[PDB]
């Protein structure tokens, strides 16, 4: 899971 | 190139402010009752061309109803309709069917469940299924947010028409003309009435 | 003008004249058919104008006027039928016959008007509902006659036999007495089976398809109420499923057939019935095949080209097979030589359930939910469905509508549940293919993405955790590297959206990685800071519902973490908000109050409390010592909206925590009450310098914003609270000083109606703590309320719906106060209450039949006591009456049921001698008479003034039914409803009344 | 080898302003306000002329609900009921056929959408001047 890297999500 | 539509449904349910909605543009918030029937011619702009409704906007209320079933003849499309917050405006439906299919053997038919805008609907969707058997399209509408309001009109000229790819277009936007202080001081009393005359509705998003 | 001359019965009419009007109704046009359908009303309108009807229909050339003259016919047969001389009931018999024969022999009128004949149908079927078979014993005989003879006749003797049919089976329950409906229905089923040999006859031999059509349409309605045996021990159903399915003319006709067919009582204990059953299901699936389409055919597309009847006829195929197989599928599930079928009939309805009609997908997807449920519990059924199950799968996820059309999401959300179950790996697969042909663009598309998106969404529970955990991982793995390719905030933002939606519907997942879940939050916080529309919206709506579904984990210190995540929340909120609007800000505070109510330790809780309400508190600090210092602020817009803003927060944070809140509550209450206060009177002297057009301001719409809010405000926490103790002896007595006087002293356009409301849950919470609260309610709000509303039953609609439900719960919870008042203001009550029943707006009329109901409960629970024996002298016959008024008046048809519980219940009273003095005046009858004769004599006096065409008889019979039945309350609204059909014509039968017994 | 292959009256204007607007028209005989259309509002600066009208157009419908040109004499007025809205007699609007007189209200979806459509409003003024 902390292999997602959700934190660089961006728009 | 007009068609015939006749409008159905209980007392109340918005049938002639269905109408106006389209005609002006306006929404009346008063009820009164119509007598008998109201016949207003209703255009189009299609990409197939303008498609005109004669509407006969008829009576709700039985002593009101004037000729009743007599607005039906000849007939080419029509709608029917009800209110979601009156269960009894439902349970009438197959009424106004049973007449109106009795006179227009094979036309067209929308039903409309109008006023959808009210928070405290009272016929759900799932309990909508007269329309099945009866091989009529049904819209959830509102004549007041102007949910759907097109859609009736759409669908049938679709049918009417033969293309299931008509669409509604832009009609045609021509130059507007450029232009008297003999009337400086009468428009001016007509715009003073008009400015402390609070709008309607301002709690509206528009 | 001339066209009037009609209207003039001295003369003879002039049938040309009303032609020329009928002309310029129909096919005129603008004022000409306007003033022409004003004279034609009042022709048809006319009590005499029946008398003309034999002219038109002999000497008209005009098909218009003849179906007018028959309408005029049809309200004389319908209503005034047995008050004619028995000489113009047959002679009006007689020329109907006698026009429709002459119609149909005359073969280019029968084919021309169409419309004409079957006006005249029905007119002659509204006389056979008067006269047959009593006093028409041969008309089944002579029609079956007559038909032998003439294509025509026979044809139109189906239409007859089937509008006949109509109004006896399928329209008679509201439209006939109870009696007179079973009457025809047992002459009709006394009769059918010589209509069957006729109508059998004519679909085995006959040609005409127009004749067959006809009679086909008959059958259809036969089929609501005929005994089986007459469609399963003739040959009927190997026409109906062979013959008439191959010609599109009766295949339409002949497929509702078979429907309803499908809908027949049978026995299910019968094999030759069940083979019969599978055999019509056999050869009507074959016809298609072979005569329509295959099931190959793409019939999304052949919907979608609308040639002919094709859309209709589809409609009516996918009713035919979901009919029959929800409820005989079972017989084609064990025999191996029925599995062909059974899953061809199921695949035509997979290429059914691909059509873009959304009111059809409906029909087939309830029908799949039928399924689907029944191979989830059914032993050993599943394996038969297993490549139909496949197909629906791809068909649903790519048909999902957005939840956030709610009903269709569920339903479709449902459906996709079970099949999940059934395959969970078949269901994976298809959704992460899916996801790959958005990766590599060739489905790609903002509402392609979204569609799949929900569907994934909705399936959330269904998998075991492990199988989830690595499902959703390769989802947001796939979804975040499908929104880096993406270029432009456009394409970003709804890739980014689409993600927050599917881990906001996996809180399972998130509960469990709390890293994760954090990471989630601070993206939707870095979200909050995003000015593309939507986005904002966006993740304050997904901030909230993690929230609902996770706050225990914000609640407790998580491991490796140096507080509980809400006090992290908290300390941010103001750089988290700057860039939110006030809406967005409130759902941030309220998701922060869900959070804080689940901190069981109240010292803690309320810390967390004062903490997440310190920026609203200081600024209202600032501005209740600024604004209290110099009242003129308050009509500075920009302090108004800043303080409407505080208190929407303290309502949204109440909303969430509602108890809980009470220590928020006392930092603010005694100085918002002064605000309250001060604000009124800021309204107050606006009105005065303005007048009643200030109310429209936006100055003053603000002020009134506040004050509701502050009522909102109130009532939220009073609604929710645990210590009514509290309630009552700290926030209920300044509450009252600070809303009712202002409430009572303003002018009528100047008082909210949320005041009323707030009192509602007030007495609602703690009424029957305050009994000389309530009476301080009533006295400042229920007079001057009600003149408000009883001058017409449109103006102040608020104030007129929480008028009656404040009335309605004092009168359930502290009827002591309406004890107290005055005798003219009970009277008031009692006026207002019968207000109430003459609605039509269901708000207001439910409860003021309630209240009547509650009240006379609650005088009867007094006992034998003076105030109750004055108000059933007073009111009990106010009631009666008023009740009957709304029950036979035709505008209130809405509030039947209840009306008639409220009569029923009065009733009661004087049968079980419950009122214990005389309902009559000293001499107005012997001494000693009981009150049920004067109450039987009261009512038959009052229905004869009210319906003076009743006859003596009709009346007695009907309250003697009435009377009889006042415990049955089902067979008491039979009668009522027998009465209502009576009282719209002449010479009802009084023995109708004695149809219970 | 040659194979042969298978077989509004805006166009012509530039678009200023476009905004989101309800529209009323005023009935002095009923003296009450009407609408009469909700849809984007269009300022279209013609090519040729430079002349700067007013379009709007129903949604969904499309039907045309005010045409007609920002004359410089006009003078938007606030509404004593709203602080997003503009009020204005037209001399000729031709959206609903010959060219009719009327008293517009026309309402936007905030206070600075109304003051922007003002500021456009009044820039169209100066070109139209010329
Ligand atoms: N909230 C809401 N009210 C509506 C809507 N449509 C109509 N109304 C209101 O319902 C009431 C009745 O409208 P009306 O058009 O006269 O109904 P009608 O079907 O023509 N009645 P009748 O058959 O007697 O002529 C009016 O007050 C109208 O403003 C709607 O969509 N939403
Ligand atoms: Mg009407």
């Amino acid at each position: 899971v902390d292999q997602l890297r959700l934190e660089r999500l961006q728009i | 190139v007009q068609f015939k539509l006749v409008l159905v449904g209980d007392g109340g349910t918005g049938k002639t402010t269905f109408v106006k909605r389209h005609l002006t543009g306006e929404f009346e918030k008063k009820y009164v009752a119509t007598l008998g029937v109201e016949v207003h011619p209703l255009v189009f702009h299609t990409n197939r061309g303008p498609i005109k409704f004669n509407v006969w906007d008829t009576a709700g209320q039985e002593k009101f109803g004037g000729l009743r079933d007599g607005y039906y003849i000849q007939a080419q499309c029509a709608i029917i309709m009800f209110d979601v917050t009156s269960r009894v405006t439902y349970k009438n439906v197959p009424n106004w069917h049973r007449d109106l299919v009795r006179v227009c053997e094979n036309i067209p038919i929308v039903l409309c469940g109008n006023k959808v805008d009210i928070k405290d609907r009272k016929v759900k969707a799932k309990s909508i299924v007269f329309h099945r058997k009866k091989n009529l399209q049904y819209y959830d509408i509102s004549a007041k947010s102007n949910y759907n309001f097109e859609k009736p009109f759409l669908w049938l000229a679709r049918k009417l028409i033969g293309d299931p790819n008509l669409e509604f277009v832009a009609m045609p936007a021509l130059a507007p003309p450029e232009v008297d202080p003999a009337l400086a001081a009468q428009y001016e009393h007509d715009l003073e009435v008009a400015q402390t005359t609070a709008l309607p509705d301002e709690d509206d998003d528009l | 003008g001339s066209m009037e001359g009609i209207l003039d019965f001295s003369n003879d009419l002039d049938i040309a004249l009303l032609d020329q009007v009928v002309s310029t109704f129909y096919q005129g046009s603008g004022v000409q058919q306007k003033q022409a359908q004003e004279i034609l009303t009042k022709f048809q309108d006319n009590p005499d104008a029946w008398q003309k009807a034999d002219q038109i229909l002999q000497f008209s050339t005009n098909p218009q006027s003849k179906f007018i003259a028959l309408s005029i016919l049809d309200k004389l047969i319908t209503r005034k039928w047995k008050l004619l001389p028995n000489d113009h009931r047959i002679g009006i018999r007689n020329f109907v016959v006698g026009m429709i024969i002459s119609m149909c022999q005359d073969d280019e009128v029968f084919k021309t008007q169409k419309n004409l004949i079957n006006k005249s149908d029905l007119t002659l079927v509204q006389i056979l509902k008067q006269e047959w078979p009593q006093n028409w014993p041969e008309f089944i005989p002579e029609l079956i006659g007559s038909s032998s003879s003439s294509v025509n006749v026979c044809e139109n003797n189906m239409i007859v036999l089937k509008l006949l049919s109509e109004e006896v089976f399928d329209f008679s329950a509201e439209q006939m007495t109870q009696a007179k409906a079973l009457h025809l229905k047992n002459s009709m089923s006394k009769e059918f089976e010589q209509i069957f040999k006729l109508c059998f006859q004519v679909l085995e031999q006959g040609s005409s398809s127009s004749l067959i059509v006809a009679t086909l349409e008959s059958l259809l309605r036969y089929l609501h109420w005929i005994p089986y045996r007459y469609i399963y021990e003739t040959n009927i159903l190997e026409l109906l499923s062979t013959k008439f399915m191959t010609s599109p003319d009766t295949r339409a006709i002949t497929l509702k057939c078979l429907t309803e067919v499908s809908n027949l009582k049978i026995p299910q204990d019968n094999d030759l019935i069940k083979r019969q059953t599978v055999l019509f299901f056999q050869n009507t699936l074959q016809q298609i095949a072979t005569s329509v389409m295959p099931v190959t055919a793409d019939l999304k597309a052949t919907y979608a080209n609308a040639n002919g009847n094709d859309q209709s006829f589809l409609q009516d195929l996918a009713m035919f097979l979901t009919t029959y197989l929800a409820r005989n599928r079972a017989l084609l599930e064990s025999d191996e030589s029925l599995r062909e079928l059974l899953l061809n009939a199921h695949q035509y309805l997979i290429q059914l359930s691909k059509i873009e009609e959304r009111e059809l997908f409906k029909t087939t997807l309830d029908y799949w939910h039928n399924l689907v449920a029944d191979l989830f519990y059914e032993p050993l059924k599943k394996h038969i469905y297993e490549e139909i199950c496949s197909q629906l799968r791809l068909v649903i996820i790519e048909n999902m509508v957005r939840p956030e059309t709610i009903q269709l999401y569920k339903s479709e959300r449902e459906v996709l549940v079970y099949l999940t179950h059934l395959n969970v790996i078949d269901t994976e697969e298809i959704m992460i293919s899916k996801l790959a042909r958005q990766i590599d663009g060739s489905e790609w598309s903002w509402h392609n993405i979204n569609t799949l998106s929900w569907a994934i969404g909705s399936i959330s529970g269904t998998m075991s955790e492990d199988t989830e955990k690595r499902f959703v991982v390769t989802v947001i793995k796939d979804l975040l590297g499908l929104c880096e390719q993406k270029r432009g905030k456009d394409n970003k933002a709804v890739v980014a959206s689409d993600i927050m939606y599917v881990v906001g519907q996996y809180p399972r997942f998130l509960k469990a990685h709390w890293n994760f879940l954090r990471t989630v939050i601070l993206k939707l916080f870095e979200f909050m800071h995003e000015t593309h529309e939507g986005v904002q919206d966006m993740a304050c709506d997904t901030f909230i519902k993690i929230v609902q579904k996770c706050k225990y984990h914000f609640v407790i210190q998580q491991p490796r973490e140096s507080e509980p995540f809400i006090q992290t929340i908290i300390r941010d909120i103001q750089k988290t908000t700057a860039d939110l609007q006030p809406q967005q800000v409130h759902t941030f505070y309220k998701a922060c109050g869900i959070i804080i109510s689940e901190e069981r330790s109240v010292a803690e809780r309320n810390r967390l409390l004062s903490d997440l309400m310190q920026l609203p508190n200081m600024a209202w600090d600032t501005i209740v010592e600024q604004s209290t210092a110099n009242p003129t602020l308050l009509l500075d817009s920009e302090t108004v909206k800043i303080i409407a803003n505080i208190i929407k927060t303290n309502v949204a944070v109440c909303t969430s925590m509602g108890a809980d809140f009470y220590p928020q509550l006392g930092h603010i209450y005694y100085n918002m009450l002064q605000l309250y206060r001060a604000v009124s009177s800021m309204i107050s002297a606006q009105v005065a310098a303005e007048g009643l057009i200030a109310t429209k301001t936006p100055k003053v719409r603000g002020l009134r914003t506040i004050k509701k809010e502050i009522l909102k405000l109130v009532e939220t926490y009073i609604s929710k609270a645990r210590n009514l103790d509290d309630v009552v002896k700290v926030l209920v007595e300044p509450l009252l000083n600070a809303v009712l006087e202002d409430y009572m002293n303003n002018v009528p356009d100047a008082r909210d109606a949320e005041v009323l409301n707030c009192m509602t849950t007030v007495v609602e919470k703690v009424g029957h703590m305050i009994p000389q609260g309530v009476i301080l309610i009533l006295q400042s709000v229920f007079e001057c309320t009600l003149d408000m509303i009883n001058k017409d039953f449109t103006e102040y609609p608020e104030h007129r719906v929480e008028f009656y439900k404040l009335l309605k719960v004092i009168n359930e919870k502290s009827f002591a106060a309406f004890l107290e008042l005055p005798p003219a203001a009970f009277k008031l009550f009692v006026d207002a209450i019968c207000w109430a029943f003459k609605h039509n707006n269901r708000d207001v009329e439910v409860n003021g039949l309630q209240i009547a109901l509650d009240l006379v409960k609650n005088i009867e629970r007094m006992g034998n006591v003076p105030f109750a024996n004055e108000f059933h002298k007073n009111y009990f016959f106010i009631f009666v009456s008023e009740t009957f008024f709304v029950l036979t008046d035709s505008d209130h048809k809405s509030g039947f049921s209840k009306q008639a519980l409220l009569l029923m219940k009065l009733i009661s009273l004087v049968y079980d001698n419950k009122i214990s003095v005389p309902l009559y005046q000293e001499a107005e009858v012997p001494q000693g008479t009981s009150n049920q004769v004067y109450l039987s004599q009261y009512l038959a006096n009052m229905l004869s003034n009210a319906f003076p065409h009743l006859t003596s008889e009709q009346i007695a019979s009907f309250l003697s039914a009435l009377t009889k039945q006042c415990k049955d309350l089902v067979v008491f609204k039979g009668t009522l409803r027998d009465f209502l059909v009576q009282i719209k014509e002449v010479g009802g039968d009084p023995t109708d009344y004695l149809f219970a017994e | 080898i040659h194979f042969e292959p298978v077989v509004t009256m805006e166009e012509d204007e530039e678009v200023l302003y476009k905004v989101r607007a309800k529209l009323f028209r005023f009935d002095a005989d009923a003296k009450e306000w009407k609408e009469r259309g909700t849809g984007d509002c269009k300022f279209l600066k013609n090519k040729k002329t430079n002349k700067v009208r007013i379009l709007m157009r129903r949604d969904k419908t499309l039907k045309i609900c005010a045409n007609h040109i920002i004359a410089p004499e006009y003078t938007l007025k606030p509404n004593v009921g709203s602080d997003r809205s503009w009020v204005y007699a037209c001399t000729a609007d031709i959206a609903e056929g010959e060219a009719e007189a009327f008293t517009f209200a026309i309402r936007f979806g905030s206070k600075e959408n109304a003051d922007k459509f003002k500021e456009e409003f009044e820039k169209a003024q100066e070109i139209n001047k010329k």
